[PDB]
């Protein structure tokens, strides 16, 4: 119980890298949010866009 | 400057492709310049075929 703050530090640093790989699944409004997918589905100067 | 069919004309632009930019004259994407085209019939077609 009192352990919890020791516990804390390792579970906020475990949340914000599980966060910032999470968000690799992302579109941010483009096609798709897989790199090579992009650059199969479009040509050159759209795929640049998305 | 050249002669080309006027379906063509929209493959003359950067990025593009097809088989005049694929294997005639093919554009740079960084391309600063203008093109300019025109329907020349009336001196490039004869009968028979030119």
């Amino acid at each position: 119980s009192a352990l919890g703050k020791l516990q804390d530090v390792v579970n906020q640093n475990a949340q914000a890298l599980n966060t910032l790989v999470k968000q690799l699944s992302s579109n941010f409004g483009a096609i798709s949010s897989v790199l090579n997918d992009i650059l199969s589905r479009l040509d050159k100067v759209e795929a640049e866009v998305q | 400057s050249f002669v080309i069919r006027g379906d063509e004309v929209r493959q003359i632009a950067p990025g593009q492709t097809g088989k005049i930019a694929d294997y005639n004259y093919k554009l740079p994407d960084d391309f600063t310049g203008c093109v300019i085209a025109w329907n020349s019939n009336n001196l490039d077609s004869k009968v028979g075929g030119n």
